RNA sequence: ACCAGGGCUCCAGGGCGCGCACCCCACGGCCAGGGCCCACGCAGGUUUGGGAAUUCGGCAAGCUGGAUCCGCAACCUCGGGA
RNA sequence: GACCACGACGCGGCCGGGGGCUGGUGCUGUGCGCGGCGAGCUGCGAGCCGCUGAGGCUUCCAGACCCCUGCGGGGUGUU
């Protein structure tokens, strides 16, 4: 049960999104990115602070980078099944930040 | 079924719009049990139901533009879209002129 | 056929900037000021394609304004300048400020005795008699 | 009745039906005419498209400086690992004998598998007592071709270890000496400089850039209908007469454009060099790689032997490309003297030739 | 082998790039690209455009000497 | 028909501006699949050079555009034209 | 992804990949912030200057750096 803290480029994840709907498709491409990164089919719980960060400048002007933190854990609904919780990491700059993992 | 009923009850109590009403998200089973205005007033008193403030429409930029216009800042040729008579009525100028001259002429006569 | 060019010259392939219908300046002192292109000498013709010319190409023109003995007359001229930038043979690109042509005779000699404005090396290579009447060759 | 104004046909019927190519690697459909008084030499090679630049060369006629687009085909040496012999049959050519080497490596047997990672690699488990019997029947052949594969891992920008196998005709004299050369060259690399040389014309065989399903205006260059046109302007309007009561195959219809096999003739080799060594010309005294600043766009850097070919080459970069000698005997009378090679950045429009030239500009 | 120096930016123009605009005064000006040409058509002084060599010479941030 | 239609009357706060025009905000009220975007569309931008050669025809598109100051012809029913 | 409407096609599936980050290469044109000029006005002040060819961006290229990371199902041949 690690906790991966990493920078995602929401520009690069949503290049194939429409400019008109960059924000909701960014949620789609992020959850598709988490599943390909950790090869799993557990649900991704996007924290509302993450979703508020993406829609910060409306639907077209998504921020380029975004530091997140992924917590594998059991589901509060059903503890039989694990789940991903993407939580937002507030950072002042992205220059030089390395992706890390810890428990 | 139940919580939009409370929202218009709390709106008629507050005399505001239903969209200006915030329910406590932790307190929905107490909200779903209450059904009378006496109970919804108790939820307002307990703070479960709040009236949100109105959305900010500040007049800072309008007042900053107004006092700048009083100095004459945005009064140039390129900032006029109505005619001279539309922007300042030629009749209103004459009436202000001739009534001032008529008043002081009488005040000389007295 | 009414306006023959008795000795036809080589053409230099470049981006054709003028066409039939292009109003061009007249650079020499023949008394013509603005001419409109009637046809281009040598053009085989394709379906729906307007015949287009580049610098050094022989062009038929009706003098749209100028001296009264010169106006409303079909004339032979050679395109000497072009607003469209064209790639030279060395691969650089050169653009002139206007579209200009110079009235020539049927033997290929210029009618005017001087040319206002410059000509490029393309007009100098094909028409040494034309570029002699110009001030500078660029 | 007759059409009012005549015009040429839109697009060649020589390339219709415009279908997709069956493969990405194209086999040589025709090698040059084998001359027995010629020395023994290979006739084709398989290269990979890296990118384009332009060179500057002196075009003697007085000397006039001209610049010309070239393209750079990275050519790691090809390993000859088999021989194929042919006989002239009244039905055509027939496989006389196929002789493989005892060694077939992981690159070239990646080609024989669809999913290699899940494979057990048991192809070509394969005796050397039958070599002399297989060489002897191979000496009875009429046409000798070697089986050569490319070394795709040497490029490393193309994420492909799976090799491209092809037959290359051994042209020279006395079929005895053809296979004696060919058994000498088994499991040996053949350089691009051994096959071709500079200022000689070659034919390039490749597959074009795929464009997908395209309409008739891109596929054939038919005229866009006027602005008033209901039901669409990028069409052919009349697709046929009443009689014959079918549509002819000569009518431009919408379909697949690109990813077609193309053979382009008389592509002149300007330079044969290596991607590691730095080129210097007589007129430009700077040692620089053939790789431009920032690498070749969508390719990378050339680290193997490269082929500089005048003009454009069929297909996108990183695609395999067959190159053969021309089937007619066409030599270049001109001698190409390359004055300058533009190694400026093709990302954007770079103005520096080297990164040292950029670092000197900014301090 | 370069084309020359740009008349506006002062940059070195590679061979094959640039445009030689001739202005009917028998004067030829070599411009580097279309960005430079658009500034020159708008009659913008190259000292106003901060990245050109004319402005860095004007602001004296261009260099240090030997 | 939970139909982009039609159907009498009343009530619009702030900014811009001549304007209860447009546009933005407030009040009040709202938000009804997924993925990928080939061709051809429908709707909308931009197209070097040429500039009506297109076409039955400048259709469509484009140019002009508010205001201030200046200047304003033939003609005319003397008012206009403007 | 070099192919592609969908199929198909091309590469690869831990000797692997993806993403970060750094460098390269470009584009834009000198960021926010702090501190000197600034027409004048009785401290305000558009703009300018310096730090700052800065900052933003880079979908292309490189990496010897950081992090993550699975191995399920279907079918058919041979003996
Ligand atoms: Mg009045
Ligand atoms: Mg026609
Ligand atoms: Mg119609
Ligand atoms: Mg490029
Ligand atoms: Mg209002
Ligand atoms: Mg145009
Ligand atoms: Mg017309
Ligand atoms: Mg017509
Ligand atoms: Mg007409
Ligand atoms: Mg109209």
């Amino acid at each position: 049960n690690k906790a991966v803290e990493m920078t995602v480029n929401l520009g690069k994840l949503a290049r194939k999104a429409s400019w008109r709907y960059k924000a909701p498709k960014c949620i789609y491409y992020l959850k598709k990115f988490i599943r390909s990164q950790f090869k799993s089919e557990n649900d991704i719980l996007i924290a509302p602070e993450v979703n508020k960060y993406i829609w910060r400048h409306g639907i077209k002007n998504i921020p380029k980078r975004m530091r997140i933190k992924i917590e594998r854990g059991p589901s509060n609904k059903n503890p039989e099944l694990n789940v991903f919780r993407v939580c937002l990491v507030n950072v002042n700059t992205f220059k030089g930040l390395q992706s890390q993992s810890y428990t | 079924t139940k919580l939009p009923t409370i929202r218009r009850i709390a709106a008629s109590i507050f005399k505001c719009g239903k969209n200006k009403i915030w329910f406590d998200p932790g307190e929905t089973p107490r909200l779903a049990s209450s059904s009378t205005r006496m109970q919804v007033r108790r939820l307002i008193k307990d703070g479960v139901i709040l009236r949100k403030p109105n959305t900010v429409h500040s007049r800072w930029r309008a007042n900053k533009r107004a006092e700048a216009r009083k100095k004459g800042r945005h009064m140039g040729i390129g900032k006029r879209k109505g005619t001279k008579n539309a922007r300042m009525p030629e009749k209103r100028v004459w009436i202000k002129k001739i009534r001032g001259q008529r008043a002081s002429l009488k005040e000389m006569k007295k | 056929s009414k306006h023959v060019l008795e000795d036809r010259r080589p053409k230099i392939r470049s981006t054709c900037g003028v066409q039939v219908g292009t109003r061009i300046a007249c650079a020499d002192n023949t008394g013509a000021k603005i001419m409109q292109i009637i046809g281009v000498k040598g053009v085989r013709g394709r379906l729906n394609r307007l015949p287009a010319a580049s610098v050094g190409d022989v062009v038929l023109c009706s003098v749209k304004k100028g001296r009264p003995d010169m106006r409303k007359k079909i004339v032979l001229c050679v395109v000497i300048r072009q607003k469209k930038a064209w790639r030279r043979r060395d691969g650089s690109h050169i653009c002139f400020e206007d579209n200009a042509a110079v009235v020539i005779t049927n033997k290929g000699d210029p009618k005017g005795t001087q040319i206002a404005g410059p000509v490029p090396r393309e007009v100098a290579d094909i028409w040494p008699k034309i570029s002699s009447n110009a001030p500078a060759i660029i | 009745s007759c059409r009012k104004f005549e015009a040429p046909r839109h697009g060649s019927l020589a390339y219709m039906p415009r279908r997709r190519a069956r493969s990405v690697k194209q086999s040589i459909r025709a090698f040059e005419k084998d001359n027995p008084e010629d020395p023994i030499h290979l006739t084709a090679f398989y290269v990979y498209k890296a990118g384009m630049t332009h060179v500057v060369r002196n075009k003697a006629m007085t000397i006039k400086e001209v610049t010309e687009s070239v393209t750079i085909l990275e050519a790691p040496p090809m390993v000859v690992f088999g021989i194929v012999g042919y006989v002239n049959t009244p039905q055509g050519l027939k496989i006389n004998k196929t002789l493989l080497s005892s060694h077939i490596n992981e690159s070239v047997l990646r080609r024989f598998y669809r999913k290699f990672y899940l494979s057990k690699k048991r192809m070509f488990s394969s005796g050397q007592k039958e070599l002399d019997a297989d060489i002897l029947v191979l000496k009875d052949s009429d046409v000798i071709r070697v089986l050569a594969h490319t070394q795709v891992e040497k490029i490393k920008s193309i994420r492909t270890k799976k090799a491209h196998i092809s037959e290359i005709q051994v042209n020279g004299g006395t079929v005895n000496d053809k296979v004696e050369w060919a058994v000498s060259m088994l499991e040996r690399e053949v350089k691009i400089s051994d096959v071709f040389s500079t200022n000689e014309f070659v034919d390039t065989i490749g597959v074009t850039k795929g464009k997908g399903f395209q309409g008739v205006t891109k596929r054939f260059g038919t005229r866009i209908l006027p602005r008033k046109t209901n039901k669409g302007r990028r069409k052919v309007a009349c697709i046929g007469a009443w009689h014959p009561a079918n549509v002819l195959r000569t009518v431009p219809r919408a379909g697949q454009l690109g990813f077609h096999r193309r053979t382009e003739l008389n592509k002149l080799i300007y330079l044969i060099g290596n991607g590691k060594e730095e080129i210097k010309t007589d007129f430009d005294p700077t040692l620089k790689s053939i790789n431009p600043m920032g690498g070749f766009p969508h390719y990378g850097l050339v680290n193997n032997d490269f082929l500089m070919v005048k003009g454009g080459i069929t297909g996108p970069v990183k695609r395999v490309l067959a190159i053969r000698k021309n089937l007619i005997g066409k030599k270049n009378n001109e001698n190409i003297q390359i004055k300058f090679i533009d190694t400026s950045s093709k990302i954007g429009s770079g103005r520096f030739q080297t990164s040292e030239e950029k670092r000197a500009f900014f301090g | 082998v370069k084309e020359g120096v740009c008349v506006y930016s002062g940059y070195e123009v590679p061979k094959g790039s640039g445009l030689i605009r001739v202005t009917n005064d028998t004067r030829s000006f070599l411009f580097l690209n279309k960005k430079v040409q658009s500034l020159s058509n708008r009659k913008i002084n190259p000292r106003d455009v901060a990245w050109t060599a004319a402005s860095r010479a004007f602001h004296k941030k261009g260099m240090k000497k030997v």
